């Protein structure tokens, strides 16, 4: 999981 | 917005659709190509393809269960598009890319057509 | 193989899907959450839910234009989760985290179960 | 594009  | 992102989702969607289309499920067009047929799922062939997009939304062909290709259409390099359409891999060869340009520009696959028009500057 | 491989294909596809929810193209099932219904692609629903695969692998249930849900799933919950399933991106917020969490569990989403556990755990 |  990111920070898009 | 403030979401967070999980990397892989879109690959590992685009896995299982390939999943289902490789075990015959929910599939719901064949695609008539000379004497060959393959089945897939009207939706991918949209996301995919330009040509597929404009028929599926037309209020009389997005009805049909099977859909007959241009008969100047080769069904090898078809078959080599359908797979890049579920793999995001393209099975470009020195024997497969005049077939496989033909067929992407037909089908309308922008991304396909500009890497077969540099493959062939470099030879 | 010898392939080449279109590295944003699998997102492009995942937004084209996504345009074609938002216009109701194609949809072919609605599932119902209390009050409220999503209409959906059964394809999609299936490529990202353990819960989805196995409803529409069932030869009774694959035919069913309307699903309902668990009275007990949270609309909004689902609604959020709807849109990662086309999206890749989670609306996670303090406010929803637990809904999103059961919602997730239910519809068997084991990266989305797993990033709401970390969440949670951090608080 | 590239070789996966
Ligand atoms: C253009 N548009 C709004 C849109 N929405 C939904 C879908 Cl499924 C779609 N697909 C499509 C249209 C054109 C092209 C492609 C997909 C690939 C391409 O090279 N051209 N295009
Ligand atoms: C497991 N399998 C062969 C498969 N093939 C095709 C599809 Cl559409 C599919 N989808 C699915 C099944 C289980 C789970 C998911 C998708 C997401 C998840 O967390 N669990 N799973
Ligand atoms: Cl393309
Ligand atoms: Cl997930």
């Amino acid at each position: 999981w990111v920070i898009p | 917005d403030s979401c967070i992102q999980f990397t892989r989702h879109a690959s590992d969607v685009l896995l299982n659709l390939n999943r289902l289309r490789s075990r015959d499920i929910l599939t719901d067009v064949v695609i008539v190509v000379s004497r060959e047929q393959f089945r897939a799922h009207k939706t991918v062939l949209m996301a995919c393809s330009g040509l597929f997009y404009s028929i599926f939304t037309d209020q009389l062909k997005c009805n049909l269960s099977v859909i007959n290709l241009d008969p100047e259409i080769n069904p090898e390099g078809f078959c080599i598009l359908l797979d890049f359409m579920y793999t995001s891999r393209l099975n470009l060869r020195e024997g497969n890319i005049m077939a496989v340009m033909a067929t992407a520009m037909y089908l309308q696959m922008e991304h396909v057509v500009d890497t077969c028009r540099k493959f062939i500057k470099a030879s």
